[PDB]
């Protein structure tokens, strides 16, 4: 399962926290900042697939994003990796460009898009067309 | 649109150090609590853009204990936005409370008795993005009856069966397993795709918990998974991400089949041994698209489908092929490919159908431990390497062990050196080398060795009484090393005090030389190791009566008999009383026996599963 | 033109720098070196050096432009053109560079000269094993032999580095009268050239003890202001330099009233050279006890000092307790008590211990603030003040034993397993005094196994030691507890010792009453001393690391 | 002897690293990271003896300096070159920072390869250090005709800049420069020197009566303005550009018959202020016939003329957005058109500089009339023209 997914960026501001499970106060912000210290220093020729603790995080670079999905051990690895690609198309199909303006000024939306491809820690939607079609036909009414 | 939002975020961004911000979020929450105290504020548009100024407030990383009750408001509602804004911001702030809890209940309830997929989906979507034991109270029969085969929408299906999903996980004891199993299974027969991802992800939790419950649904996994690994080039074209069909569904299907014993029915186990085929040749086959996407379709599709073939652990020629698509997968240019390939070799190489294949690639194995130099690809080399460990194979192994150990970062200096023990107590011919290892370990790593690993090396050499006079060797020329470590010094002492004589015979390993030595790595030493050599010392004293008097001037001094610790000096007092009354028909029948030492519980073993 | 490609270099440094690879630009790079700024020359040495310092294989193509630069006529670029070939690393190198190190043997030049040295200490670690290596050996030994402080400092250092190496000689160098010149180089030398000399000079062995007074009366005003360094070599050379007869001239005292105020004094830096002092004067105490013999004030730690110092300060305040400074000492201690760590405290306590146990007067005054300490009723200071106790008895035989109910009637619960072991042992020695033995050691045989071996083994001798003095009371329990010392524990020791009683207490009792139950002698004031042969050592390597770590050089290099 | 120094950061990267002593490996900067950056409850001491290699470790604010040694190396003597060296730094630039370091890594292995060579720490004085080392350190903490007369004291500050930018398709940006000058209108009497200060932004033709001796400052400029508006100074910065709008083209040739564009537009500045005369130029294909399109704001014609489709847009805030959809009718044709990919060509203006300059302070001052510098009335405006906004499509 989807233990949670962060959108971080280059400083360390989270733009994105979505926790499957539930954590302490203090936890999530020991959580965030330990998966930034990790994720920040390794590069592009490094493996995404980084473990830490009892769980492992998958980590994908994008322009000044972090995507990460932090899954269970015995979870698969690639999957969830495409997951993170495909949520980030999605988000670039639909803003026509990601960056961190737009998830700072439409939070809502990204939250609402995540809640739309990623429910209950499990993937709940695969496709793009789909899902642009039903945000879309879920945007006009109002 | 909203307009307070942007000017407010715009202002609250470009701002001086935390002093001008904290003053200005203070501010704005001055102005949010004067606007939601009296006035008009009746408005849904305002509490919108007050809720939604709140709910970054909040985000930002400050703390908000107030604007709740106004903000479940906004749940009774005919505009979508209103309602999505209000469960979101009761999704992000949860708190515990009487009222309030069922004030959200009462709303959600009232919500769920629509005819709108919009509102029932943002229903489902607030219940299961918190969880609590209150919804799953009041919704324990009210989610099934919505996937239970009703006039509903696919999203709410797909929403519905992960609410389940979810409730599952965290109110185990309040789902019933009523009379919609039969249609829960019959649900991944479903046309749609995202419906059956829902459902084969709520299915797979099940049986993940009650495997008997849904037998029925393996043979519909197997027929959509034979369906859709060869349907069309462009059939269902919603769902082909880079040419590969469906991957995220076809992973799902498999994490499901994975759950369960190999199929009875021989017409499924024959569709699914050829589904296995085909996803093995397709992955075979050139890509369809120079982009990484595609090949990181192709190779979850496939690392699943292995390890499907490794959890079944039936089909041997499949086995064999999935051994011979790893091997080609250790030299992939992706870094990603060559960890998760280990990894599955690793996983694999427990299966004896495959042994002799997994072994073959240990040279591969090797030239990646030592190329790459990473640090999580390297450590998975480690694994491997650990895995495909046999008799025949002992010594290549193990010596590659030591070279990388040798350097190794010392952070995972620990695990390495058990690993290395393990392996040569385990799969050792003849205990000389097993003895050699040992000590080889001892001078490497010395410092980070472990609590136990001399522990076991005096017990084998015990025990084994047919390696005890090289044993014993290797220990003298050995111990008058330059500088050696504490460890080798305990192992030596008691070595020495249990078989002096074997190697009394040499000139050069006289008994004086080997007290004079004892006694020199005496003084720097740990206090348990000086009360082990202070056992050392009362063995030689009736081992060597020739050195009787030199000992008993040793021990008789004030560094030992006056010593500020309990132990060495209540050590000391009783040897030298044991020297002193020379009765000599105690002392031999006491300190000649040690018999030898019964294989408790391998505490090695216990020790490395404790440590992962 | 030349700008453009400096601007290149800058770029390409500062790539470097970043942490991106850029030998791909690594031949524009050698070919431009050949330039006449220094600053260009400077900048393109630096980054050679950054490069090679890793790949020295591919670096071997530099030879001509070595000696290139080897011949300009500025000193400084020949200098840094020498220091940047003397450490690659091939087995031709050396050999090549080797006459251009004969040339710069004589160079009117004290940069030039300590590049010399330099790169004769670096050629003596590689293709050093003919007579090639004696005579650089001795041509750097001739170069030694200038007023320039910088050449004879370098030498010296060198000398002594390459000295590690044993070949029957020691050092190879030195002369009569030769420290003398040594102590004259120093005197118009820098710090760090006095550090090296006195380094080198701490090995020489004078003949008769003329030289001796006249090292000593040389060095005896040479407190530079090195801080810890300078001072502590010189305060080395000196005791091994004090070789003097007791029945002689009054100049034994008068070294150590002038070797004591520098040492005092030198505890007044920063904290990490203060620990090494707080370490050397530790071991210069131990050896000689008459030089802080009134200065015990001064190790009076204030707040502002970290744990290592405070513990360090502690130690050497046990080292100089004595009778006329009990009061103030034991004041300390109480204030010390309360500074909140752990483990200061935990030092605290035993420093109050160890002084109990040292004097015999002030016994009683300790006892009373033990008990005074123990109405703070903490559980670690509880804990502490047990073990503290026990220590006390040792020395004390049935003198305080009516005190020990006091702390054990708020020490229910033990989390430390000294306590455990202090406690256990008190038990076991004193199981007349109290008759809840029984029932103390039924309750400690819970935990036997996941504790240290510490308590393992003495819970096992003090059961030995009951059941010798209380056999109608405890068989049913020994038997239990050996039996899972000897079935359960896979120590060898613990197990050897196991059957040590075994076949002790079933062969003769007797013997058992004669042997484990003997009158143990007392304590005699162990203050944690070192052997006297192990000190005396030591103290001949007083400056380097073998003074803080306590240890030989044999047991770590 | 001394076997290497290095400088860690809290996170635990290796900032510099020196290697002299060849037993020293990067074994030995891993287990100092661990023992150090990643201790737990070990007790606290300058030295730990670890894998037979000492670690002798000061602590500077959040920068770690760590000595390691493999020898019976003089303890004390490790401290002093320690204190030596940071002494030397202080001196250098001032107080020991993240941002200090990493602007002087080129002084940094300067000062290490003079100060220290093979492990003995050689003389550190601050005459015989400054003739060997010449890298310095980065530090981070017109005449007027007399007897001239006006009735009020007021002038204005005008920044105009014309913004250039090139994108591919797909986003990414290749290059862009923004060309600027400022033009201001000094209306006032006497013959007062006036500090003008804004932040630099950019490292650098000046006027005749600009002098930039106090340039390290910020930009503590002085001058006497002369009468009537003349162009204070004209520059090209091309470091930190702040692009106004995004321009994102989504063609799309669906067959041969008819040609489908969808352009989207947008705003990534301040809502607070308003964007005036948003003009886009949308190519077309030479074979277009007839196109139809829908507009969110403003209206949009075809212009045969020039072969392109117009959009006027009356006025936008920032952070907005908008889309136009247009189905372009192709002719027949035979090959060889492809519409020859023109880029997309947009023009604005905005209140706000692109390139990020900002005026911070502007102060008069005159000793002779003693006027005070609040009751100089100041306006200062942006209009930051577009000049070519090209995006490929």
């Amino acid at each position: 399962m989807i233990r949670f997914i962060l959108i971080q960026n280059r400083a360390g501001k989270t733009r994105l926290a979505k926790w499957y499970m539930q954590f302490d106060d203090d936890e999530k912000q020991k959580l965030i900042e330990e998966v930034h210290a990790v994720v920040t220093v390794r590069d592009a020729k490094h493996t995404n697939f980084v473990e830490f603790r009892n769980f492992k995080i998958i980590y994908r670079r994008y322009a000044g994003l972090y995507f990460c999905i932090c899954v269970d051990v015995n979870d698969n690895n690639l999957a969830y990796l495409e997951a993170i690609h495909n949520f980030v198309e999605v988000l670039n199909e639909y803003f026509h460009n990601v960056c961190e303006l737009d998830l700072v000024f439409n939070f809502y939306k990204v939250y609402t898009v995540v809640d739309e491809m990623f429910l209950a820690g499990e993937i709940r939607e695969t496709s793009q067309t789909k899902v642009l079609k039903q945000l879309l036909m879920l945007q006009s009414l109002e | 649109g909203m307009r307070g939002l942007a000017v407010f975020i715009s202002d609250i961004r470009n701002c001086k150090s935390k002093e001008a911000e904290i003053k200005r979020i203070n501010k704005e929450l001055a102005n949010i609590r004067s606007k939601f105290k009296g006035d008009k504020a009746l408005d849904g548009y305002s509490k919108k853009k007050y809720v939604c100024k709140l709910l970054f407030i909040f985000l930002l990383g400050h703390d908000i204990d107030f604007g709740h009750m106004e903000a479940v408001n906004l749940l009774s509602s005919n505009r979508y936005t209103e309602k999505q804004i209000g469960y979101l911001f009761i999704s992000v702030l949860v708190n515990s409370n009487s009222e309030l809890i069922r004030l959200i209940n009462n709303a959600i309830k009232n919500d769920l008795a629509s005819r709108n997929p919009t509102f029932m989906g943002l229903a489902l979507h607030c219940i299961a993005n918190v969880g609590s034991r209150e919804m799953a109270e009041a919704f324990a029969g009210e989610i099934p009856k919505i996937l239970v085969a009703g006039d509903t929408m696919d999203s709410v299906k797909q929403s519905a069966a992960l609410c389940l999903l979810r409730l599952y996980r965290t109110s185990p004891d309040l789902v019933p397993m009523g009379d919609w199993t039969s249609r829960v299974v019959h649900l991944l027969n479903d046309q749609h795709l995202g419906v059956v991802t829902a459902a084969t992800s709520l299915i797979t939790t099940l049986a993940q918990k009650n495997p008997e419950e849904f037998k029925t649904s393996v043979s519909l996994a197997v027929s959509r998974l034979s369906r859709i690994v060869t349907s069309a080039s462009t059939d269902l074209q919603d769902y082909t991400y880079y040419f590969v069909p469906a991957p995220w569904l076809s992973v799902k299907l498999l994490r499901l089949l994975q759950c369960y014993p190999p199929p009875e029915d021989p017409a499924v186990r024959g569709r699914l041994t050829e589904c296995l085929e085909t996803i093995l040749n397709k992955a075979q086959e050139p890509p369809k698209s120079k982009k990484v996407q595609h090949s990181n379709a192709k190779n979850a599709v496939l690392f699943e489908a292995i390890s499907l073939i490794i959890h079944h652990d039936s089909e041997p020629n499949l086995l064999v092929r999935a051994c011979n698509q790893l091997g080609q997968f250790l030299q992939h240019r992706e870094t990603n490919l060559r960890y998760l390939a280990l990894e599955s070799m690793c996983t694999l190489a427990s299966s004896e159908f495959s042994h002799e294949a997994v072994k073959t690639h240990i040279e591969t194995v090797i030239n990646a431990l030592k190329t790459e130099r990473d640090v999580s690809v390297r450590q998975r080399a480690v694994d491997l390497l650990y895995a495909m460990c046999d008799r025949s194979n002992a010594q290549q192994i193990v010596a590659e062990m030591l070279s990388y150990l040798e350097t190794a970062d010392y952070s995972i200096r620990e695990e390495i050196v058990l690993k290395v023990a393990i392996l040569a107590e385990k799969y050792a011919v003849d205990y000389t080398w097993y003895v050699d290892t040992i000590l080889n370990l001892i001078r490497i790593a010395g410092d980070y060795v472990s609590e136990e690993v001399w522990y076991r090396v005096i017990q084998i050499v015990i025990n084994r009484d047919d390696v005890q006079g090289y044993a014993a060797k290797t220990v003298f020329e050995a111990l008058q090393a330059p500088a050696c470590h504490e460890n080798l010094v305990k192992v030596g002492g008691y070595i020495l005090g249990e078989f002096g004589n074997l190697i009394a015979g040499d000139p050069r390993s006289s008994p004086l030389i080997q007290f004079n030595l004892l006694h020199s790595k005496f003084h720097l030493c740990s206090v348990p190791t000086r009360a082990l050599l202070l056992s050392t010392y009362i063995k030689f004293v009736n081992l060597f009566p020739e050195v009787k008097a030199t000992i008993q001037d040793v021990l008789r001094s004030d560094s030992q008999l006056k010593n500020a610790d309990v132990e060495l000096q209540q050590r000391a007092v009783e040897y030298l009383r044991l020297s002193t009354v020379a009765s000599t028909d105690i002392l031999a029948t006491v300190l000649e026996e040690m018999p030898p030492f019964p294989e408790r519980e391998s505490s090695i073993l216990a020790k490395l599963k404790k440590k992962k | 033109k030349k700008e453009k490609r400096k601007e290149a270099v800058k770029k390409v440094i500062a790539a470097m720098t970043v942490g991106k690879d850029v030998s791909s630009l690594f031949p524009d790079v050698v070919n431009c070196m050949q330039t006449d700024n220094l600053e260009l020359k400077k900048l393109v040495y630096l980054y050679l050096m950054n490069y090679a310092k890793s790949q020295p294989d591919m670096a071997i193509m530099a030879v001509n432009s070595f000696v290139k630069d080897c011949e300009d006529p500025n000193p400084l670029i020949r200098a840094l053109a020498v220091r940047t070939m003397g450490c690659i690393r091939v087995d031709k190198i050396t050999e090549y560079l080797c006459e251009p190190l004969r040339k710069c043997l004589k160079d009117e030049d004290p940069y030039v000269r300590k590049t010399a040295a330099v790169c004769v200490a670096k050629l003596h670690d590689i293709n050093a094993q003919m007579v090639e290596d004696q005579g650089f050996l001795d041509s750097l030994r001739d170069l030694i032999a200038d007023s320039n402080p910088m050449v004879v400092a370098n030498a010296v250092a060198a000398l002594s580095e390459i000295s590690e190496s044993h070949p029957n000689s020691n050092l190879l160098d030195l002369n009569p009268q030769n420290i003398n010149k040594l102590l004259t180089a120093l005197n118009e030398c820098t710090e760090w050239g006095q550090i090296f000399i006195l380094d080198c000079l701490s090995n020489y062995n004078p003949k008769d003890d003329r030289e001796a007074q006249s090292i000593c009366e040389r060095v005896t005003p040479r407190l530079s202001h090195a801080n810890s360094a300078v001072v502590l070599s010189a305060v080395k050379v000196l005791m091994k330099f004090l070789e003097l007869l007791p029945k002689d001239s009054d100049y034994y005292n008068m070294l150590l009233k002038k070797l004591a105020p520098p040492l005092v004094t030198l505890l007044s830096g920063e904290p990490e050279v203060q620990y090494v002092a707080l370490r050397n004067i530790n071991l210069i105490v131990q050896k000689r006890p008459e030089i802080l013999k009134q200065e015990i004030k001064v190790f009076f730690v204030k707040y502002n000092d970290p744990i290592y110092v405070k513990l360090e300060k502690l130690d050497i305040m046990i080292r100089l307790a004595s009778q006329a400074n009990i009061a103030q000492v034991l004041a300390e201690l109480k204030e010390y008590a309360t500074e909140v760590d752990v483990d200061f405290v935990r030092k605290a306590v035993r420093a109050i211990g160890r002084c109990a146990i040292k004097v015999e007067q002030s016994a009683e005054r300790c006892v009373s603030t033990l008990l005074d300490l123990i109405q703070t009723k903490v559980n670690y200071v509880v804990q502490e003040a047990i073990v503290v106790i026990r220590d006390i008895f040792r020395k004390y035989p049935n003198k305080y034993e009516s005190i020990i109910a006091t702390l054990c009637e708020n020490l229910d619960s033990l989390d430390e397993p000294d306590a455990r072991a202090a406690m256990i042992w008190i038990v076991g020695e004193y199981a007349e005094r109290i008759d809840n033995a029984d029932e103390l050691l039924e309750s400690f045989l819970e935990g036997f196994h996941d504790e240290s071996t510490q308590v393992q083994l003495t819970l096992l001798t003090a059961i030995v030691k009951l059941f010798l003095k209380k056999p109608s009371e405890t068989q049913e329990l020994v038997q239990q507890v050996l039996s899972l010392a000897t079935q359960d524990s896979d120590n060898p020791d613990l197990r050897d010792r196991g059957y040590i009683y075994w076949r002790l207490l079933s062969t003769d009792p007797v013997t058992a009453k004669e042997v484990v139950l003997s009158e143990k002698p007392l304590i005699s004031e162990e203050t944690d001393l070192i052997e006297p042969t192990l000190l005396d050592e030591l103290i001949c390597h007083i400056g380097s690391l073998a003074s803080v770590y306590h240890k030989p050089p044999n047991a770590f290099v | 002897m001394i076997g290497g120094l290095f400088i860690y950061n809290h996170k635990g990267e290796v900032l510099i690293s020196r290697v002299y002593r060849d037993d020293i490996g990067r074994n030995a900067v891993d287990a100092f990271r661990v023992n150090v950056i990643h201790a737990r409850q070990q007790v606290r001491s300058p030295v730990t003896n670890i894998a037979r290699t000492s670690f002798f470790h000061v602590k500077r604010s959040n920068i770690w300096l760590a000595a390691v040694t493999k020898q019976n190396v003089n303890a004390a003597m490790v401290f002093e070159f320690l204190y030596k060296m940071c002494d030397v730094m202080a001196a250098y630039f001032g107080k020991i920072s993240e941002e200090n370091i990493k602007n002087n890594f080129v002084l940094i292995y300067e000062l290490l390869d003079e100060i220290l060579d093979f492990g003995y720490p050689q003389n550190s004085e601050t005459g015989a250090l400054k003739t060997f080392i010449t890298q310095q350190g980065i530090k981070s903490q017109g005449w007027r005709r007399e007897g001239i007369k006006y009735r009020r004291n007021e002038l204005f500050l005008d920044v105009l800049e014309s913004v250039n930018l090139l994108m591919s398709p797909q986003g990414q940006v290749l290059s862009a420069h923004v060309s600027g000058r400022v033009v201001m209108k000094s209306y006032l009497s006497g013959m007062p020197e006036c500090k003008f200060g804004m932040n630099d932004k950019i490292v650098i033709t000046f006027h005749q009566c600009v002098r930039l001796s106090k340039f390290d400052s910020e930009r503590s400029i002085s001058f006497i303005p002369p009468d009537g508006e003349f162009e204070l100074m004209r520059y090209r910065t091309t470091k930190d550009i702040i692009l106004p709008f995004r321009v994102i083209p989504l063609v799309r040739e669906v067959g041969r018959t008819k040609l489908e564009v969808k352009v989207v537009i947008k705003s990534n500045f301040k809502p607070s202020l308003l964007a005036q005369k948003i003009e886009v130029r949308i190519p077309t294909p030479l074979n277009t016939s007839g196109v139809q399109v829908i507009c969110m704001k403003g209206k949009a014609k075809y212009k045969a003329s020039e072969n392109a489709i117009v959009w006027k847009i009356k006025r936008m805030a920032g952070m907005k957005e908008s889309q136009i959809s247009a189905e372009i009718e192709l002719l027949p044709t035979n090959d060889k058109k492809k519409w020859a990919r023109p880029p997309i060509s947009m023009n604005f203006e905005v209140p706000f500089a692109p390139s990020g300059l900002k005026v911070r302070y502007l102060k008069v001052f005159e000793p002779k009339l003693n006027y005070s510098d609040h009751d100089v009335i100041k306006w200062v405006r942006y209009i930051g023209r577009s000049g070519i906004y090209e995006t490929r499509c």
